[PDB]
RNA sequence: GCUAAACCUAGCCCCAAACCCCACCUUACUACCAGACAACCUUAGCCAAACCAUUUACCCAAAUAAAGUAUAGGCGAUAGAAAUUGAAAUGGCGCAAUAGAUAUAGUACCGCAAGGGAAAGAUGAAAAACAAGCAUAAUAUAGCAAGGACUAACCCCUAUACCUUCUGCAAUGAAUUAACUAGAAAUAACUUUGCAAGGAGAGCCAAAGCUAAGACCCCCGAAACCAGACGAGCUACCUAAGAACAGCUAAAAGAGCACACCCGUCUAUGUAGCAAAAUAGUGGGAAGAUUUAUAGGUAGAGGCGACAAACCUACCGAGCCUGGUGAUAGCUGGUUGUCCAAGAUAGAAUCUUAGUUCAACUUUAAAUUUGCCCACAGAACCCAAAUCCCCUU
RNA sequence: ACUGAACUCCUCACACCCAAUUGGACCAAUCUAUCACCCUAUAGAAGAACUAAUGUUAGUAUAAGUAACAUGAAAACAUUCU
RNA sequence: UCUCUUACUUUUAACCAGUGAAAUUGACCUGCCCGUGAGAGGCGGGCAUAACACAGCAAGACGAGAGACCCUAUGGAGCUUUAAUUUAUUAAUGCAAACAACCUGCAUUAAAAAUUUCGGUUGGGGCG
């Protein structure tokens, strides 16, 4: 603990205290960096690379419509509605090597991702899900056990 | 300063020592001049019986046979004192058989008990 | 450790009876300064850093780690020649002497852990034989554990128990990351 | 002024 | 700060930090320059341009802010049109 | 507490061979819990150390200290038991081989002082121990003679070695 | 003199009493029983620390939360004081900050 | 150790044990049930959800009632759910100023009220809120019979309620005797509030008063065992004779 | 060989389960007379904010999660939800007489009271069987008491006790023995596993992550503040009803001298005392505003006061006890096994200079490649010493 | 010239002399698992180590057998005397 | 009282007998001169030096147990204020309320108080 002093006694000031000089984190002005952060909508990215990888490994079946439930079941994406996740957004990454004909339903979709999906002969639709519906979609079995 | 010793009439000043007693039951009252009037009826009169010719003794011979204790009960007393007459009169107003509705009017009331011992 | 709940507890200087008033003034008495007769320094005082309340030692290794431990225990027994497979646990008689003599003749260890598929179907003969034995312990398949496997010198398994253990442990391999507790319904999980 | 402190009386009353 | 709250036993976040600093998931902390809204009439254009900029924090400052904020603020946030999405990660960084 | 002194009288030696010197008798006696300071008793014990029983009794009979009477009683009891039980032929043929005083079990009392302060008196008790050995008292150690001193010095001189060398 | 002058009575431990012999059985109840029961459900002890762990402050908070209403008067007072003291200690004292 | 039950359930357990158990079921239910009194000293929120201006998001809102202190003098009067507000204020209404204890008391008036059912005039210390409530109820009798226990919040008010309810239940001819038509008119006017007398007897009784009433009801001097044994012996003899 | 030393169970701790004759409110423990008074009412403060003044977590009616999120806040210290989700159900890696309950006991003892509050016992199947301190044994020129030694105890030579606080010794603490007596934890990081673009037994994290484990955060001490009790048997004053005041001089006296009585001017004794304010002498008053016994009253953000800030149960510029309370203390003191290793003075801000934060220095682990020394050449006019830079080596 | 260190050489062996701090290797005793069975091993734990707080309790020292204390005289122990 | 002290008696005292504390105490096998140190029994150079008792003394052991002075603390408390913040409380008025008064609410003015503080440098003090 060192020699006698406030720290050795174990009563040093709180974290961020600077001995009386105005603390750094209080002398920096307030700015709305995180204003409304808990209300901003979040969409988990689902790159075409990831989608093609899932289809290739058979964790997602392109012979049937692909929606958030199928993605979650195949573990292609993790959705956290409690953390303001509003669904999945298609991402153009991997577009040049996407060669799957799929019927995928997402929440957001980039122009290039839509172009790749449609060029491969598939169909893509952007569908909205409120937080409650999104939670039910992502984890249907617990909802069924809720008995509602 | 002594909290544990019992509080008796030997402890306080003159007034305390005179006022407190030793549990002896009162015999009368005090009139003017501190003259004590003793009421005869307040004095317990010992109803001592005539023991002449009595056969019992403080002790019982060990030769007496052993018996089983049977504490008397209200039902047993009723059976041994009331049931005979009740049965006889029924075969042939409960006051006639011994029942007394109100203890009031008796010298020896059973409740609230108004006699000694 | 995970089941452990140490019930040891001691009274701190706040909980020791009395000790409110200052024993003597700060200065004048020529004695050491004190604030109560129940500080840790005093006889009968509190304990400065003693055990506090019932303490849990609960923690969970990953279920994959625990299944791997079970697999490793089984492999260790097999490689060290302490694992014996049985067609069934049926015994000619429920006499514990028969079981002890059989173990001694076959050169099993002083301690044997017999395992059967389920509790309900375990033969009455073996049940009676092992109920009266201390070093011969009979458990259902669901009760198999590394601790008992290591405590008992030899491990005896039935063929259904072998199949059950293989299925259950191999399932941990090649399973998805859970979406929710496996107690809940799954497409292919009984 | 600091008053004198008497020790407990039992400590000086024990007998064989 | 409060290392163990009295109701949950959790570590609390100093909201004065949240109201002032942005954390990039890479670990950098961004801030405004103090006095960027003060007495601009007596500040030269270069000084005003310097003050109007978003600025990174020191290593020790970033460590202090990380200590003062909890893990919830140090997660991945996939906001829709975040202006700092590109800045949330580092590229071509050697040691 | 320890009571080994009393037990010391119960040791039985094996019979002596005819061609062996007669073992002098030894009698251990003591008095416990004497209301007297062991420091004060030590002086009487030291005084009577090494003296014959009769000489010790004579010296104690004319000593003003309270402990003298107690020691005299103890010595008389020791003499009586030596004659009766330890097969000592002559009463007077005994000398005090050992005599010591030991601390007894003491009691603590309070001594009131002037200003509400106090001290801790100790009601001091002491033990007294004696060993009586049969036979005339051993002669006192003669004082060192000049001849003996010179002999010792010359022995020390002869004992010299060439130190720290081959 | 703080040492005993005689050997203490021999301590005989039955390593094969039922408790030791069956110790640990059903620890794998979850992974070997289709996860019907969690292993922590095998824990027997205070209601407020079954399948849970924390430092002294967290333990005291949980105890007050879960059985505080059922606690005796002076025990609850001591628990409240302990929570207060532990809050002050953990949130205001220590080498690191 | 730990109590088997939470300390806050001890009153309910005591109610389920003893003479309180023997108390009539309807009275026990009335005691057990608790309803929030009508807001008096605070303005309730209109809806359960509100769009908070700060972040413009929908948030749940709750109506947390202001604690009210009712001095015993209130129990002798009819305060329309009004009482003393024992709270605190910020000097000059700014939180950066001193905090001061503040007691807001209601303005009490002495007024005379006539009860049609009771055919009596009562002088009652009353509040303007109580007068307004009486006007809204169209009379003291209607106000007393309508206002529940929590809103009435007056032992005298509950006693008046019990008296009126008992009068209605019994159809007592003591109401305007020699004027049966007027009595019937009053009873018809207040018909809707009539309830069985067995229930009206227990309206507005405190727990202690109900316990005392039950004790008085169920107190009986023990029957002498002479009567019981005579009846038993006579019955036994009847059976013996018949068989 | 004395004092002593030794013991194992009396019991206790944490959980689970389970809901639990007579007398006595008057002076309590008092057989026996005309009632009437009856209860409810925000806690505060310490403390944190390094002052403090708004503010500062606290039996709440399901654990977990949402979440330390929304929000609140000298927008600062800090405080902090809800919607929503919905788990389960037999003792001890506790103490063993300075421990564990204070407990052999709320007893003894202490206090007027509220309150405070101990200590200790050890045979046997049967009782109808080795600490300190001393002694044995006082001591020999000279010296931190030992070491090198030596034939030899000493003699010879060498040697400035320990801890802590300072730049350094002086200063602090220690009679000594036994027992007891003081580092509690998150953020991340590091190591070791598991699995791996996925990890985790819901929630959470994830651009190699994730899960789990290991591993870091002391003790004693104020004057204080506030809440509620208890105190006017001392003392201050007062109320009721009492009592005392010899003798002489004067005469109806807040008169004089002087007993008892009250007080306490000066000296001496005493100073752990006879005494926690006394004794002897000397002295002031001693029929008055006197002294005094009895009962009652005034109670602490108060009482009472011929103001001395005096007295209010020996310690009153704000009593005592209990509680908040383990108050707080940037201050003092302490902070216990062995061994090795690296390891020293640059400033800045600060109600700040007895402190802290940053820097600098120091330590550990890791990545990479240049680091130091330094040849020329080079670094200002106004008008010494050296320093920086720097290829080689 | 010689004497003269823990400098240097010599035979052998080497981690074995810095405050605060920091890294590391071991470890007494206790309990638990399993060993062991005249007192141990591998691990898991923790009220886990005292030459020092005018530290707490108990014992005994030092001062010290010191300061201090006490019982008028004779006697027939009747009594008398001061 | 003193020049100028003396004699005696009692207590005390010292010896014998009984009983038997307290402060204090790191260990002490505990010397003097000079020097060093800013102050020496313990360090350096010299000198002295068998061992212990008993009674005195008060030069040293910065003698022991309790004392004052200066400075510090973002430590208290008492007191005063034209220090800051308040009027919670009382007393007044005014306006509402209600039928002049009382009560309640809101204001204003006083009295009484309540909480808290009293920065830094400049030997102190005054003015600076
Ligand atoms: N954890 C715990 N278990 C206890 C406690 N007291 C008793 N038990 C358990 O109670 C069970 C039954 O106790 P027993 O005394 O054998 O039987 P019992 O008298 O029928 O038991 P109860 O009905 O509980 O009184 C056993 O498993 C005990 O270990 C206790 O204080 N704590
Ligand atoms: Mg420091
Ligand atoms: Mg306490
Ligand atoms: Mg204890
Ligand atoms: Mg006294
Ligand atoms: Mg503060
Ligand atoms: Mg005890
Ligand atoms: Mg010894
Ligand atoms: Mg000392
Ligand atoms: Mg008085
Ligand atoms: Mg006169
Ligand atoms: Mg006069
Ligand atoms: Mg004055
Ligand atoms: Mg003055
Ligand atoms: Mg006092
Ligand atoms: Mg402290
Ligand atoms: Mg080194
Ligand atoms: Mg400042
Ligand atoms: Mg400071
Ligand atoms: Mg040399
Ligand atoms: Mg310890
Ligand atoms: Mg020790
Ligand atoms: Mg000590
Ligand atoms: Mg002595
Ligand atoms: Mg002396
Ligand atoms: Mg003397
Ligand atoms: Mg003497
Ligand atoms: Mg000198
Ligand atoms: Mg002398
Ligand atoms: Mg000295």
């Amino acid at each position: 603990r060192g020699h006698k002093g406030e720290r050795q006694r174990g009563t040093r000031p709180r974290l961020g205290f600077e001995g009386g000089q105005t603390p750094f984190y209080i002398r920096i002005p307030k700015y709305g960096f995180n204003e409304g952060h808990s209300f901003r909508r979040q969409y988990k990215p689902l790159s075409l690379n990831r989608l093609q990888y899932l289809i290739d490994l058979g964790r997602v079946d392109p012979s049937q419509p692909i929606d958030l439930t199928q993605l979650v079941n195949g573990r292609g994406v993790t959705i956290q509605p409690l953390k303001r996740d509003y669904g999945v957004q298609l991402v153009e990454e991997g577009a040049d090597t996407f060669t799957a004909k799929v019927n995928i339903e997402v929440q957001l979709a980039s122009e290039l991702a839509i172009a790749a999906i449609e060029k491969n002969g598939g169909v893509v639709t952007t569908a909205f899900y409120d937080p409650r519906s999104l939670d039910i979609v992502c984890k249907p079995v617990p909802f069924f056990l809720r008995g509602q | 300063a002594d909290r544990m010793s019992k509080w008796t009439s030997k402890r306080g000043p003159r007034s305390f020592r005179g006022r407190k007693g030793r549990g002896a039951k009162g015999i009368g009252f005090l009139t003017s001049g501190w003259r004590f009037v003793q009421i005869k009826e307040m004095v317990p009169e010992f109803v001592v019986p005539d023991l002449t010719g009595f056969k019992l003794k403080p002790y019982v011979s060990y030769l007496a046979p052993e018996s089983e204790e049977t504490p008397l009960t209200a039902a047993q007393l009723f059976s041994e004192a009331v049931a005979p007459a009740i049965e006889k009169d029924f075969k042939d107003n409960l006051e006639k058989y011994g029942f007394e509705p109100t203890q009031e009017g008796k010298l020896f009331q059973l409740y609230p008990r108004n006699f000694l011992r | 450790n995970f089941k452990r709940i140490s019930y040891a507890k001691t009274k701190t200087r706040a909980e020791v009876r009395g000790g409110g008033r200052k024993p003597w003034p700060q200065k004048g008495t020529g004695r050491a300064r004190h604030g109560s007769i129940r500080s840790p320094l005093w006889r009968g005082g509190g304990v400065a850093h003693g055990p506090r309340g019932p303490t849990s030692y609960y923690y969970m290794l990953p279920m994959k780690v625990r299944a791997l431990g079970l697999k490793v225990a089984l492999t260790v027994k097999l490689a060290q020649d302490d694992l014996h497979i049985m067609d069934s646990l049926e015994l000619p008689t429920g006499d514990p002497q028969y079981l002890t003599e059989l173990a001694h003749y076959r050169r099993w260890g002083d301690s044997v852990l017999l395992v059967d598929l389920t509790h309900e179907e375990m033969p009455q003969s073996i049940v009676e034989a092992t109920s009266r034995l201390k070093t011969f312990n009979l458990i259902p398949a669901v009760g198999l554990n590394v601790h008992s496997m290591l405590k008992h010198q030899t491990l005896v398994l039935t063929l259904p128990t072998v199949a059950f253990l293989e299925d259950k442990l191999l399932w941990q391999d090649s399973r998805y990351r859970p979406l929710y507790p496996f107690s809940l319904p799954y497409s292919d999980f009984p | 002024f600091t008053p004198p402190i008497y020790q407990p009386k039992f400590k000086t009353e024990k007998e064989f | 700060l409060t290392y163990f709250s009295a109701r949950k036993g959790k570590r609390k976040t100093v909201k004065a930090v949240i109201d002032r600093f942005l954390r990039l998931h890479c670990g950098l902390w961004v801030r405004r320059k103090a006095g960027y809204k003060k007495k601009l009439w007596k500040k030269t254009p270069a000084r005003k341009k310097r003050l109007r900029e978003f600025v990174f924090c020191n290593k020790t400052q970033s460590k202090l802010l990380d200590k003062m904020t909890t893990s919830f603020w140090k997660r991945r946030n996939w906001y829709v049109d975040d202006p700092y999405q590109k800045y949330h990660d580092r590229t071509n960084l050697k040691v | 507490i320890s009571r080994k002194w009393e037990k010391k009288n119960k040791i039985v030696y094996p019979p002596q061979l005819p061609g062996e010197p007669r073992r002098p008798a030894e009698i251990y006696h003591c008095r416990r819990q004497i209301k007297y300071s062991k420091d004060k008793m030590w002086y009487l014990a030291k005084l009577i150390r090494g003296m014959s029983i009769d000489q010790a009794l004579a010296q104690l009979e004319f000593n003003d200290k309270k402990g003298a009477k107690i020691i005299k009683e103890v010595l008389l009891e020791a003499q009586d038991m030596a004659v009766r039980d330890h097969n000592v032929e002559f009463r007077s043929n005994l000398y005090i081989a050992e005599s010591t005083s030991g601390r007894g079990q003491c009691l603590k009392r309070i001594r009131y002082h002037g200003r509400g302060r106090f001290g801790i008196m100790e009601k001091v008790y002491c033990h007294y121990f004696v060993k009586l050995v049969e036979g005339p008292p051993p002669p006192p150690e003669p004082p060192k003679t000049a001849v003996a001193h010179a002999k010792e010095y010359i022995q020390q001189l002869r004992s010299r070695t060439i130190v720290h060398t081959l | 003199i703080g040492i005993r002058l005689t050997l203490p009575p021999p301590k005989v431990v039955d390593r094969w009493n039922e408790k030791r012999a069956m110790f640990g059985v059903y620890d794998n109840i979850g992974i070997l029983g289709n996860f019907e029961k969690h292993p922590k459900e095998l824990i027997r002890g205070p209601i407020w620390l079954r399948g849970w762990k924390g430092n002294e402050l967290q333990r005291c908070i949980r105890k007050r939360k879960m059985v505080g209403s059922r606690m005796f008067a002076d025990d609850l007072h001591n628990l409240n004081k302990r929570i207060r003291y532990l809050y002050k200690h953990f949130n205001r004292h220590g080498k690191f900050r | 150790p730990l109590h088997k039950y939470p300390v806050w359930l001890w009153k309910r357990l005591q109610l389920r044990e003893g003479i309180c158990s023997r108390l009539p079921g309807h009275y026990l239910r009335s005691l057990e049930e608790e309803r929030t009194p009508t807001p008096v000293h605070y303005r309730p929120h209109g809806a359960k959800f509100k769009i908070n201006p700060k972040n413009g998001q929908r948030e749940r809102v709750e109506d947390v009632p202001i604690p009210i202190y009712f001095p015993p003098e209130s129990q002798r009067g009819l305060w329309g759910g009004e009482g003393w507000i024992l709270g605190q204020i910020y000097a000059n209404n700014d939180k950066l100023s001193k905090r001061l204890k503040k007691v807001w008391k209601p303005q009490l008036f002495e007024r005379e009220f006539y009860s049609e059912i009771l055919d009596k005039k009562f002088t009652v210390t009353v509040t303007m809120r109580t007068l307004d409530l009486i006007d809204e109820a169209y009379g003291l009798d209607f106000y007393i019979l309508k206002t529940p226990k929590e809103d009435l919040c007056s032992k005298f008010g509950m006693d008046l309620k019990r008296g009126m309810l008992l009068r209605l239940a019994r159809q007592d001819p003591q109401l305007h005797p020699e004027d049966p038509e007027r009595r019937a008119a009053i009873y018809d006017k207040y018909k809707e509030f009539a309830i069985p007398e067995e229930e009206a007897e227990w309206v507005g009784l405190t727990l202690e008063e109900a316990i005392e009433k039950q004790r008085l009801l169920e107190e009986k001097d023990p029957v002498p065992l002479f009567k019981i044994y005579v009846a038993e012996l006579i019955q036994q003899l009847q059976q013996q004779a018949l068989s």
